[PDB]
Order: C-alpha cells, then sequence, then structure tokens
C-alpha cells in the first residue's frame, strides 16, 4: 500500500453507425 | 505552485450560485431550457423551491396523461439513460432537437450514474415546455425500492434535500407505462405480462402507486425475453425471471401470438444492455418483421461496459438507428464520497508508519 | 514524555542525525527505506518543522511526537492530520494546497483533471461560511467521527 487508490409496406431498417 | 488557487486551471469551477424562479422560467411561465441545460453541464444547481416547481408542475402534466399513450409517427424511441447526463446531451444532437423532435423514453433515468438528479430536471424542464411532443414512461427504477437501494437517494440529499427526492417519487408515480406508437408498436420498459393479453389491460391498470412485487404492472417495468428467445426449447410462454427475482422472462411463441391478437407489428423496449446500444429480435413468421426490439441509449454504462448506444427514429417508414458514443462527464468518487473522507485513512495510517519507522 | 522516553528519543534523534550537525535534513529522514516509499514523508518533516528553516532540531523532534502519544486527545490527533493538508500553515486547507497534497498520496491513480473535479466539489460542499477555504472546524464537521484518531498513536 504505497498509494491511495479509489474505493471499489413493411419499414426498412437502416444504422447509421456512431460519428 | 500556489497552496491557495487551483491548480489545474483548464478545469472551469462550478458555480455555486443557485438559480432562482426567475431566472428559470420565462415571461410566460415557460422554462428555459437553453439556461437550464448550460448550468447543469457545469454541475450548477437549482435553488430548492425551483427545482421543487419543475417536478411538480411536470408530475401535473404526467397525471392527466393516459395508462397507454397514443403517439404518431415520426418520433425518436430511446432506451435507458440512468443519470449519464452527459451522455443525454449527445443522446439530443444525434436524435435531433425537442423544439423540433417528437421523443419517446422508455424509462430508468435514473440510479447507476451520478448524475441523475440533473436528468430528471431536465427531461421534467423539457416535458413542460413540449407536453405533447416529449414523452416519458416509467422504467423499474423509477420507484422507491430501487431508488433507495441504489444512489439516486443519496444523490438528491447531496445536491438538494430529501424533499427534492420525495417529490420526484411522488412525480414517478404519475409516468405512463406504456405508448402505442403509429398504431403498430407496443412500447414499454420491460415488457409483457401473463396477464395483459390485450392493450386494454394495459388501459385498466391503476398507476398511480409504487409498482408491486407481482402484477401486471411489475411485468411491464420488470420482464425480459429468454436468453435463448428465438431458439426455444423452453415451451412455457412466461417462465420464472431468475436473472431480476420477480417476474417472468417471456419467449417468441408468446411474443408472437400477442402481436397477432392485438393487431401490433413489435414491442419496443428497453432495461438490457447491448453492446451495439439495440438488438434485432427473431422475426415473426407471420409479419417477416423483428417480434422484439431492445434500445439501450447509456454509452460506455457505468463508464465500463465499453458499449455504445443506440436511438430509434422512425420516420417517413424507416427505422433509422442512430448509434453514438459516450462523452467526458465529471469526476465523484463513489457514494459521492467527499476527498477527506476518502484520504484520512491513508493520512492515518502513512504518517503513523513513518513515525514507527523513524522511531524504530 | 517518560524520563526513558526522553533518553530513547535522543539515542534515536542522534543515530537518524548523520552529520552530526545536531539537526535532521530531509536526506536524512530519506536515509530510511521504509521512509523512501512513504509519500507523506515531507509533509510531516515540514509540520515538525515549526520554524521554518528546513530541518527537524530536537525540540522539534519531541514536539512532533508528542503528538502521536497515547496521552493525547482526539483534537490533537485530528489537528495533526489538517496540518498534513494545510501545505502553507494559515489554519485553512485551501484548493491549490489540497489537490497538491492529494495528489502525492494519489499519484496516478487518478488523472489532474478527475482529482481537481473532486477536490472542488469538497471545498464546495464542505465549505458553510463561505470564505472558500476548509477551516478545522469544518474539517472536523466532515471527518471527526471516522475515528482515525485511534489509528494515530506510537510507542515510544
Ligand atoms: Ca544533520
Ligand atoms: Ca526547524
Ligand atoms: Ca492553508
Ligand atoms: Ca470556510
Ligand atoms: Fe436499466
Ligand atoms: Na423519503
Ligand atoms: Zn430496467
Amino acid at each position: 500500500n504505497n498509494y491511495l487508490t479509489v474505493p471499489a409496406d413493411l419499414p426498412v431498417i437502416t444504422i447509421d453507425p456512431a460519428s | 505552485l500556489s497552496t491557495t488557487d487551483r491548480v489545474v486551471k483548464a478545469v472551469p469551477f462550478p458555480p455555486s450560485h443557485r438559480l432562482t424562479a426567475k431566472e428559470v422560467f420565462d415571461n410566460d411561465g415557460k422554462p428555459r431550457v437553453d439556461i437550464l441545460k448550460a448550468h447543469l453541464m457545469k454541475e450548477g444547481r437549482l435553488e430548492e423551491s425551483v427545482a421543487l416547481r419543475i417536478i411538480t408542475e411536470g408530475a401535473s402534466i404526467l397525471r392527466q396523461e393516459k395508462n397507454l399513450l397514443d403517439i404518431d409517427a415520426p418520433v425518436t424511441v430511446c432506451g435507458d439513460i440512468h443519470g449519464q447526463f452527459f451522455d443525454l446531451m449527445k443522446l439530443f444532437e444525434v436524435g435531433g432537437s425537442p423544439a423540433n423532435t417528437r421523443y419517446l423514453f422508455l424509462g430508468d433515468y435514473v440510479d447507476r450514474g451520478y448524475f441523475s438528479i440533473e436528468c430528471v430536471l431536465y427531461l421534467w424542464a423539457l416535458k413542460i415546455l413540449y407536453p405533447k411532443t416529449l414523452f416519458l414512461l416509467r422504467g423499474n427504477h423509477e420507484c422507491r425500492h430501487l431508488t433507495e437501494y441504489f444512489t439516486f437517494k443519496q444523490e438528491c440529499k447531496i445536491k438538494y434535500s430529501e424533499r427534492v427526492y420525495d417529490a420526484c417519487m411522488d412525480a414517478f408515480d404519475c409516468l405512463p407505462l406504456a405508448a402505442l406508437m403509429n398504431q403498430q408498436f407496443l412500447c414499454v420498459h420491460g415488457g409483457l405480462s401473463p396477464e395483459i393479453n390485450t392493450l386494454d389491460d394495459i388501459r385498466k391498470l391503476d398507476r398511480f402507486k409504487e409498482p408491486p412485487a407481482y402484477g401486471p404492472m411489475c411485468d411491464i417495468l420488470w420482464s425480459d425475453p429468454l436468453e435463448d428467445f428465438g431458439n426455444e426449447k423452453t415451451q412455457e410462454h412466461f417462465t420464472h425471471n431468475t436473472v431480476r427475482g420477480c417476474s417472468y422472462f417471456y419467449s417468441y411463441p408468446a411474443v408472437c401470438e400477442f402481436l397477432q391478437h392485438n393487431n401490433l407489428l413489435s414491442i419496443l423496449r428497453a432495461h438490457e444492455a447491448q453492446d451495439a446500444g439495440y438488438r434485432m429480435y427473431r422475426k415473426s413468421q407471420t409479419t417477416g418483421f423483428p417480434s422484439l426490439i431492445t434500445i439501450f441509449s447509456a454509452p460506455n454504462y457505468l463508464d465500463v461496459y465499453n458499449n455504445k448506444a443506440a436511438v430509434l427514429k422512425y420516420e417517413n417508414n424507416v427505422m433509422n438507428i442512430r448509434q453514438f458514443n459516450c462523452s467526458p462527464h465529471p469526476y465523484w468518487l463513489p457514494n459521492f464520497m467527499d476527498v477527506f473522507t476518502w484520504s484520512l485513512p491513508f493520512v492515518g495510517e502513512k504518517v503513523t508508519e513513518m513515525l514507527v519507522n523513524v522511531l524504530n | 514524555m517518560d524520563a526513558d522516553e526522553i533518553k530513547r528519543l535522543g539515542k534515536r534523534f542522534k543515530k537518524l542525525d548523520l552529520d552530526n550537525s545536531g539537526s535532521l535534513s530531509v536526506e536524512e529522514f530519506m536515509s530510511l527505506p521504509e521512509l523512501q516509499q512513504n509519500p507523506l514523508v515531507q509533509r510531516v518533516i515540514d509540520i515538525f518543522d515549526t520554524d521554518g528553516n528546513g530541518e527537524v532540531d530536537f525540540k522539534e523532534f519531541i514536539e512532533g511526537v508528542s503528538q502521536f502519544s497515547v496521552k493525547g486527545d482526539k483534537e490533537q490527533k485530528l489537528r495533526f492530520a489538517f496540518r498534513i493538508y494545510d501545505m502553507d500553515k494559515d489554519g485553512y486547507i485551501s484548493n491549490g494546497e489540497l489537490f497538491q497534497v492529494l495528489k502525492m498520496m494519489v499519484g496516478n491513480n487518478l488523472k489532474d483533471t478527475q482529482l481537481q473535479q473532486i477536490v472542488d466539489k469538497t471545498i464546495i460542499n464542505a465549505d458553510k461560511d463561505g470564505d472558500g477555504r476548509i477551516s478545522f472546524e469544518e474539517f472536523c464537521a466532515v471527518v471527526g467521527g471516522l475515528d482515525i484518531h485511534k489509528k494515530m498513536v506510537v510507542d515510544v
């Protein structure tokens, strides 16, 4: 312990991936 | 380095002032959502009375809505948020401004993320401003039972008061349970119920209460598709939900029977994290369309899942899945612990160890 | 302190005073291997160094060690812990020194941005009189119930 730690008709389906 | 001035000056110091009613409501009693957004993004707080006015005016609108909303397309449908306010801000950029975009949220606004009360305040202010174009459903976390076990209650007491928490709880009791969207989709947080055979069975519930431990209201908020949905050896429509400890898993036959009986295309729901932010489940053999769709709008959930979020923009007979990545947010120690409580144990430990070794 | 305790502290002081100058330098403390790994050593030395000349003389050394006596009170131990954070010795923990002391303790387990944010929020939530710094009273209001003073005792 040397350092302090943090505690514990039909619709089409389309895709726009992340920018 | 100065001992008084701030070391990391690029981090803006949060505002200490609490916005007043004149600062938050314009000349007509409408929320100034642009003011609110900018202040809440700086971790700014409101005066208690102003927070209560947002919560109670929002509740008043919700209280006059039906158990089962009727919502026309076009609409952007969103899943879990879980207190991730800075990702909610990105959500509106991806889905479009509520000033010109109709919205449906499927619940779970609070817990796990440490900006739950900011999510509630901002969404309630938007509901007040856009009462007939932005819609909020109840999720299983919008209740006293979960918010006192998870962190929303503690969050409220740190940033506001228990009085603000209590107002949220009464507001949450007014949240509708379901939406019938474009007369095609039943939209809920969790899913189906042994005790829900028709849409009219939803209309008959009494929703103005804490969700019970069993029964149809409970199931709407809590149920999940089977792990092996669509691949069933499981011949029963409903089985006990061992993940949740209440309610049920529903099977693909169960869903397809409900859709056919009620003349619906699909069930849109949330409630289960997805790596991509969404899941399309097995097509119904009678429709050719996914029988079930999960939408999940909390990217990099719990700051560890590393998932994308999505919303569903339904417009012009296109179901457009829009994904998005997580955004930076300010840091909080777990459970809103302050840095003295956090560090003082280690201070006491290490100064004592030095002295023991100095003296040997 | 007892007589036998005063005698043992003199002997120990001399053993640490490597150059027999009559005062302990930071380098002399840092000659102990267990202290080289402890990130608060400079903070403790600075608190012992009540006359600000950079070194610990024998009077400073005995006064320092007596803060950790079993006969000391809660206030005394909590006051010492306060002084670990209060780098500039004005009686108030300010933002800059609170960050610097925490950074000493956490190192790279937190980024500078995350640490500055949680320092800000503690300053804001724990400051009750609006002067923007944490008094000993404001400090004890937060931590006084954790009983860390019970752990800050050494046998001399
Ligand atoms: Ca010396
Ligand atoms: Ca000195
Ligand atoms: Ca100071
Ligand atoms: Ca103060
Ligand atoms: Fe959830
Ligand atoms: Na309460
Ligand atoms: Zn849920």
